[PDB]
């Protein structure tokens, strides 16, 4: 895939700073572009992380896999440790569209086996079963990148 | 708060 | 400019009400959506304008379980 | 450092990943360097089936070695043999420190571990260069290939048998793809990664890296083509693969040639043995084999002019005679043929690249004989 | 049941004993059946050197497998592979369920594990039938011999090398005694247990169980006599022992005979090769070998009357001819000689029991040749 | 050796009843006659033990290896479990000769490196270094038996 | 019959005093050995006769560390 | 006691 980590092998230190009120799942796209889940980050906490230049990180909710921003961007790439400072990765909540935010609330309160029983428009059942998917967002981010 | 105004 | 929404009556700025594609089509006064759901939409507009492109961290938009379905229906319409 | 009992590791020392969130670390167990797989609670059922297959398998040099398993409050931990690389890193990063390990010995070790699993009624079901691990060098500096992540420890793109998209044949298909992968140094029998499964269903089987006029590539195509056979019933077992000429040494190739020419020396020319050995023979011997050998060997072969050039059997018995009489041969002839056995057999195989592949298949009708037990597999 | 961590055992389930109070139990470690050695505090220093040798040795099929070690408040515990018997129980209790394991395969496995230790610069220093363990059958019902208690984990009565009463030769001496022990089914090269060390110093080396007119006993005496050699420098290494004709199959014995007769076919009768091959030849061929073969083979040998009966080389080239022409031979001749290769070579070895032992030693002066690499060891 | 256990393989239950004020070391002579030490018995305690008919047991002090009696005899041999009862092995102190009893006291108070410095008859140094030995008593018991 | 030993004076039975080979040679009154060691020998004779061939368990003969050497010398002579 | 008489 186009979205992948380069096998640079140049170590870079990164502060995974979880500035969102959610448990963050750091997702690393390997050299083939396949996403690999790393240990989760508790809300508010930050961690010193060993990574490499040109590696691709995206950050999800650990429970719902909701997309999260890092430095106001979908994807994070560690730069060289200029002046010896560790690169900061501020993982934050994006302003969700009101539809998507309500969809996350319904998804947590209602289990999948009950979406099609709610007294709502039938097309909302398809939107509810459209759970947040990392592989789906990798297709979208590839399309947005190659354009 | 914007999401919970007084 | 300021615009008026009706369920109760709410008044918001046109730069805030423009967050809704449907209201931006109707405006180019609108009456609908129960007040307890349309006030939540007015709170989302303030939340969106405040925190879009904000340098600070952003707080989770709070939604009550009893309004989740009524507000999802309204949001899907807007 | 995290201690879960006998197992301990540094959380920063990640070796890589497995399936469904399992990170592998460089750990330590009972003062041994190990790899530690951390298992999330949702995979405790799978990590139990993996440990059961790991411990209850008979120990094999080419199967990953399992040491212990610990349970924390959150995770399971599995200590296994710490290796140096994967087969994917070996193929794609040739700069890896590969001390003396050879691609065909690598493949032979992989098939040995695979035939061991199959003899335990274990189907790997996921064999690919990522699951094949290259060992750390032992006290003698020797490096071997081992099989991990077997028995499900499908889905994997580009390595699934067509009929799986439970029987050992699904492993022979992916082993056949691994074989070609290693032989071609990175290519796949069914293309690039995205078009791969679509080519596995369509049946591409494009083996263009294997030259149809090199002896080694003719032998390697003969094995790979029937390992990746679309029909699962046409695929050889892992014990059949290990008996294939693809894994023979030059000494065993020359011994096969001698055994065949001795078997056919006192044989009727109209008999089934010689008849099958001569079908397509004109293509094997390049019409006249007497003109394809070098002039120095031609000079000594002109001392017995009676040989016929259209016969494969005459090429075999001529090649056999120069082996038996090698020490009597003039130095000017011994220098062209080269030393017995390696250089001597390379002389003939490199000029007749289909000689071994034709003779081997042409002599299957007497594979049941005691003379031919080392060369063919039968059960 | 006692739990010391991953290791657990029932105190009533004693398997046997080791040195200085160490009891071995039938335990359980990580759901595996294991043997648990309990170590008294006074032996914690020795149990550490044992564990270090166990874990840091390269894994070998014929070396005991080590799993874990635990420390209690009082004792150390070592989990190792649970075996079925010792070699002493195998020899002295033939009623043991020995599925298919053969005494020479047993000895070959023991020497393989021993040569592995010696290649790691490890001297067992205590090798005896009690330290050699017979494995539990694997999933295929196969049983192997393994070496335990090595590297000191002296004193032992009747198995110490004379010069030890540090070098691999002390192990070859006790291995030679183990060889004779297994071959003779209980006897010792130096007598009964009490007179044993006194006979090791005096140099008894009485091998009377080995018949001087049986081919297998002549070959087994040739190896054992120089393993228990009083001079330590005259003892073969463990890799030399494994190359000895004592471990050859009937097919390899007949192949050696063919290779020798081909090597000497175009050789000068006054040359060193044939000269050394004919020293004492009259005793090997029993004066005239033509009269010692059976009449049916004599009848077909009378078709080429030119053979001379005093020559070992003529017995070799005659035996080689009947092998190459076997399929042409009359059924009345093929029935006396028997099937190639096993029955065919037994025909000649059983009538000339010193033929293999003489030829093997007589052909050492060309062991450096490529043809003879499989039969001799050289480094 | 003459003193050995027979490989009967007929299980017999035995109560190792330590009726002496010493820690007892049960010593089992294997089928070759070599003595094998078993787990020690605390004073006063008894244990149900799995043994076999015709096996040879002798009992020593666990610290000093002083010979102890069992059923008023140097050696103990388990009989078949007649009527299902476990054979009792009463390990007791023998009446030591006053010399030997004083020798045990001196051996405990005085370490071997100091025996030859005591103001006693020089032949007592040889008697002090004559520590209680199981292998020595196996030679003596063999001689007493074959007589 | 009773016999008299002298270091102090002690009187013991002849069947008890016979436990000593030396005293059994001298008797077939004896004066020596300090009283504090010869009384311990008289206690050993009572201990020996009581517990030799006794059906009961037998108690450890107690010896004080300060008398160990003096009593070992006396016992070796006796 | 025989070994410690009164
Ligand atoms: C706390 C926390 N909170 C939120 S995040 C977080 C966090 C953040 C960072 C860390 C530690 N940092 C990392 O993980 C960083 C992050 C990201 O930048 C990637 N990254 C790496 O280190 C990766 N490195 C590189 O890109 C450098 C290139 C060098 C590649 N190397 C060559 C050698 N190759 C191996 C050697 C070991 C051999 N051993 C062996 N033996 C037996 C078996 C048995 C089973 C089994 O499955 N396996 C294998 C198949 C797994 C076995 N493998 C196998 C071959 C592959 C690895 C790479 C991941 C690729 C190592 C840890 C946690
Ligand atoms: C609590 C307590 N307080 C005071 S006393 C006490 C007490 C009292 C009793 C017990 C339990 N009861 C006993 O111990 C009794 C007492 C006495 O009557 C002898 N006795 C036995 O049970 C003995 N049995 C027999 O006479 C029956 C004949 C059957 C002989 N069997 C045939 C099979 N053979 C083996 C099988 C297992 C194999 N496994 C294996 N694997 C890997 C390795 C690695 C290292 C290593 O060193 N080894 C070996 C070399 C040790 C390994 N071995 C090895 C071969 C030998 C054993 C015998 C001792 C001979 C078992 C426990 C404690």
């Amino acid at each position: 895939p186009v979205l992948r980590s380069v096998n640079s092998r140049e170590p870079s230190q990164v502060i995974f700073c979880n500035r969102s009120p959610r448990v963050v799942l750091p997702v690393w796209l390997n050299f083939d572009g396949e996403p690999q889940p790393y240990p989760t980050l508790p809300p508010g906490t930050g961690r010193r992380i060993h990574s490499y230049r040109g590696h691709l990180w995206l950050f999800r909710d650990a429970g719902t896999h909701d997309g999260l921003l890092v430095n106001q961007t979908e994807l994070f790439v560690p730069s060289l440790n200029v002046d010896g400072q560790p690169i900061f990765a501020n993982i934050t909540l994006p302003v969700y569209t009101l539809k998507e935010r309500c969809l996350q609330v319904v998804r947590s309160l209602v289990k999948p086996e009950n979406y099609r029983r709610l007294d709502i428009v039938r097309s909302l059942y398809e939107d509810l079963e459209d759970h947040p998917n990392v592989q789906k967002d990798l297709e979208r981010l590839t399309q947005e990148r190659i354009a | 708060r914007p999401q919970a105004p007084a | 400019m300021y615009v008026k929404l009706i369920s109760h009556e709410f008044i918001v700025k046109r730069e805030h009400a423009l967050t809704s594609g449907t209201i931006k089509a109707m405006l180019s006064e609108v009456n609908f959506i129960p007040s307890h759901v349309l006030s939540k939409v007015c709170m989302y507009f303030t939340y969106k304008v405040r925190y879009t492109n904000s340098s600070t961290e952003i707080p989770e938009f709070p939604i009550a379980p009893e309004i989740a379905l009524e507000l999802l229906m309204a949001a899907n319409f807007l | 450092v995290v201690i879960v009992g006998k197992i301990s590791f540094c959380p920063k020392d990640v070796l890589g990943h497995g399936a469904e969130g399992t990170i592998v670390y460089r750990g330590m167990f009972d003062n041994r360097d190990v790899a530690v797989k951390r298992i999330l609670p949702e995979c405790f059922s799978f990590a139990d089936r993996e440990v059961q297959l790991l411990r209850e398998s008979d120990e094999h040099p080419n199967v990953i070695r399992y040491f212990c398993t610990e349970k924390d409050r959150q995770f399971q931990y599995i200590a296994i043999e710490l290796c140096a690389a994967t087969l994917q890193e070996y193929v794609e990063q040739k700069d890896f420190a590969h001390l003396g390990l050879e691609p065909i010995t690598l493949l032979q070790q992989t098939t040995s571990g695979l035939a061991h699993l199959h003899s335990l009624n274990i189907v790997h079901r996921d064999l690919k260069p990522h699951n094949i691990l290259i060992s750390m060098p032992n006290a003698h500096g020797k490096i071997k290939a081992m099989i991990s992540d077997f028995g499900l420890c499908p889905g994997t793109e580009g390595w699934i048998a067509p009929e799986m998209l439970p029987t050992y044949t699904v492993d022979i298909f992916s082993a056949g793809c691994v074989f070609y992968y290693v032989i071609s140094e990175g290519s796949h029998p069914f293309g690039k990664s995205l078009q791969r499964q679509a080519n596995i269903l369509l049946g591409a089987c494009s083996l263009d890296c294997l030259h149809p006029e090199k002896h080694e590539d003719v032998i390697a195509r003969e094995l790979i083509e029937k390992m990746i056979a679309m029909d699962p019933q046409k695929r050889p077992s892992a014990k059949h693969v290990l008996k294939h000429p693809f894994f023979w040494s030059l000494e065993k190739q020359l011994q096969f040639f001698q055994d065949v020419s001795d078997r056919i020396e006192k044989e009727s020319l109209d008999g089934p043995i010689v008849k099958q050995l001569e079908r397509g023979g004109r293509a094997v011997v390049k019409m006249d084999w007497r003109e394809n050998i070098t002039v120095p060997l031609q000079t000594d072969l002109r001392k017995f002019r009676t040989y016929k050039g259209g016969s494969v059997r005459d090429l075999l018995r001529a090649m056999r005679n120069k082996k038996h009489h090698y020490r009597e041969l003039p130095a000017e002839v011994r220098e062209t043929l080269g030393s017995l056995p390696d250089d001597f057999v390379c002389y003939f195989t490199s000029r007749f690249p289909h000689l071994l592949a034709h003779t081997y298949r042409a002599m299957e009708l007497c594979s049941h004989e005691r003379l031919f037990q080392p060369y063919y597999f039968h059960e």
